[PDB]
């Protein structure tokens, strides 16, 4: 099947959007939510829908180098690495605004009352992007694996 | 913005010595500070300030100060329960009584030329008569208004069920709004009258059948009394002995029957009650209106001369000497008092201390939070000098 | 080319439609509904309408343009990089509108007592479009990809 490979791409944008798209969407909740009882860490609450929202970048520059890179035939070889390390970066991207979306939102609830727990939920907001870094590592690999375009 | 008045003019009143100094803009006098200094130049000064007043000892200013903040706000309550019932009373807008003239003088000319001139109030009296004086008179003015309205509240609620008893729905009527007597018994020694309420669809049904339904029953005493747009109302004349028979019997073929018994001295108080709330409401409207208007008058200015007073103590016995200050009242636009208040704060907010000042600008007040409030009454900040914000 | 090749210019338009359908109607009911108590953020909530309307138009003028290059007949590439892309953009959009739809509602739902949110709400929903316009460049590059069918 000339052409296969095209699913890789789209779903690792797909996946990667729509999981940047929850976790800003989640984060976005428990900052609204959390911006009502105390507006003065508002700017410090924000940092999670921001940081959740920039996992979409790995995604769209791997969709957007993986069709740099495609003409308009393609081998059997491609379209099974490509849709591996595809669905291997959306679902680590998906993953990694899943759980970035509930970090935000309870790490937003809970720095809303205590200020100290800032740092702690930056910290563990900063570690959800391996997942997406990794998976975009292999994504990266495994494209620049492949041979045999046309 | 949800933090300040912006349906009325606001007040800023700032007081400082002669040797003080704006951190905003050096090489210039406070005075030329106010006007040029000022957001956008729109800032109008105006002379608010005031000679001695026979204070005492340094003991006796703290006790006063404190006087003076619950006089002032009791004063500034009173002021604000007085213009929110002429408010709420539908005879002015909302930016009536916080903007418009007072005594023929519009507020920043009356303030710029408040120069602690009072009609029982003089500079060689004390300041505690005064502030008790001014305070037991703005209570009684916002008493007697406030008794005045719920006479006018309670007249309302009378001629509401006095207009409501007079006509209209067949829920609560009486028979009061006829004096025909046609429609009642008139020199009967054994007759009644009693109203039975039927639906459209039944009122032949009812008027056929209420004849043969209580025997000893008037006939052709059911007539087109009232209805508005569900139901006609139909009066049946009787004996008094067949009206528990004839309504028991009549509420099982479901209508709606209405107790009651011939009187005329019911529907003349009846009438009576109705004819005299609405005159009662009418007078009590105006002499609450007149009252509000005038108690709200001595309650703005016995504001104005608290406020001027507790400026000045507060200036007194922050600052120390000299013992004459300069303070003034400048008018600022609403939408702009953060601006103004955070560069005020920044340019004379070095004159008490280092360690007072605060980089807290604007305030909160919303329903789920009172933090960050502007004052020196509360824990969560203090004010870096002497000023006040006033929100009429 | 088999079959299933139009699939791709409807399914963009479907999920963006249906994302900012739902990010509207999710929208103006928090904007109705706070538009009573306060009259000051009546102005206020045309933004995510306005802002979430352009994701309805990027991705109709992405399924023109994939309707544009479609014909009555198809490639043998085309039918995988035109709904993997269409699939992408739509699922893009509608992440995109129902994560928008919940920040809005939260944020004119909250900053109807004081309005102090508002430029985080404008901030977030500033930023909010950047899963459409890498959605619609990923849709764009895959489109622009797939061109001379036949």
């Amino acid at each position: 099947a000339p052409f296969f490979g095209a699913i890789g791409c789209a779903s690792a944008i797909i996946f990667t959007s729509l999981g940047a798209a929850y976790g800003t969407a989640k984060s976005g909740v428990g900052i609204c939510a959390t911006c009502v009882l105390r507006p003065d860490l508002l700017f410090k609450n924000i940092v999670p829908v921001i940081m959740a929202g920039i996992i979409a970048i790995y995604g769209l520059v791997v969709s957007v180098l993986v069709c740099y890179s495609l003409g308009q035939k393609q081998a059997l070889y491609t379209g099974f690495i490509q849709l591996g390390a595809g669905l291997s970066v959306g679902l680590s991207g998906l993953a990694a605004g899943f759980a970035i979306g509930i970090v935000g939102d309870a790490g937003v609830r809970g720095s809303s009352q205590q200020p100290r727990l800032f740092v702690g939920m930056i910290l563990i907001l900063i570690f959800a992007e391996v997942l997406g870094l990794y998976g975009l590592i292999v994504a990266l690999l495994l494209n620049s694996r492949a041979t045999q375009d046309v | 913005m949800a933090t300040a008045l912006y349906t009325a003019n606001d007040f800023i009143l700032i007081s400082l010595p002669q040797n003080a100094q704006p951190v905003t803009a050096p090489g210039s006098k406070t005075d030329s500070w106010f006007n040029e200094t000022l957001i956008g130049g729109r800032a109008f000064v105006s002379d608010f300030k005031i000679p001695e007043f026979k204070i005492g000892s340094l003991d006796t200013l703290i006790v006063e100060s404190e006087e003076l903040s619950k006089v002032d706000n009791q004063i500034g309550a009173s002021i604000g329960k007085i213009i929110e019932i002429l408010q709420g009373l539908n005879e002015t807008s909302t930016n009536a009584y916080r903007t418009l003239p007072i005594n023929n003088m519009p507020v920043p000319e009356y303030l710029e030329n408040f120069q602690w001139q009072t009609r029982k109030f003089k500079l060689d009296k004390s300041i505690k008569d005064l502030i008790t004086l001014i305070s037991n008179e703005s209570s009684q003015l916002d008493a007697d208004v406030r008794a005045t309205y719920a006479n006018y509240n309670s007249a309302k609620t009378n001629l509401a069920a006095a207009e409501r008893k007079k006509t209209g729905d067949l829920s609560v009527r009486s028979l009061h709004d006829i004096v025909k007597p046609e429609d009642f018994v008139l020199n009967s020694e054994h007759l009644t009258t009693v109203l039975v309420a039927v639906p459209k669809s039944l009122k032949s049904d009812f008027e056929k059948s209420y004849e043969t339904l209580s025997k000893n029953v008037v006939p052709a005493s059911a007539s087109v009394i009232a209805e508005d747009a569900e139901y006609v109302l139909f009066n049946v004349h009787l004996f008094k002995k067949n009206v528990q028979e004839f309504t028991t019997a009549a509420r099982e073929k479901k209508f709606i029957p209405r107790e009651f018994n011939y009187s005329e001295e019911l529907i003349d108080q009846l009438k009576k009650e109705h004819d005299s709330a609405a005159s009662l409401e009418q007078s009590l409207r105006v002499q609450l209106v007149r009252l509000a208007k005038t108690a709200y008058v001595d309650v703005f200015i016995n504001w104005f001369h608290i406020k001027a007073l507790r400026v000045y103590v507060e200036s007194v016995l922050r600052y120390g000497l000299p013992p004459h200050f300069n303070i003034k009242i400048i008018a600022v636009p609403p939408k702009n008092l953060s601006k103004c208040k955070s560069e005020l704060i920044d340019a004379f907010g070095f004159l008490g201390g280092n360690a007072f000042m605060k980089d807290k600008k604007g305030k909160i007040n919303k329903q789920d939070t009172s933090l960050h409030q502007y004052a020196s009454l509360v824990d969560t900040e203090y004010e870096p000098f002497v000023m006040y914000i006033i929100n009429l």
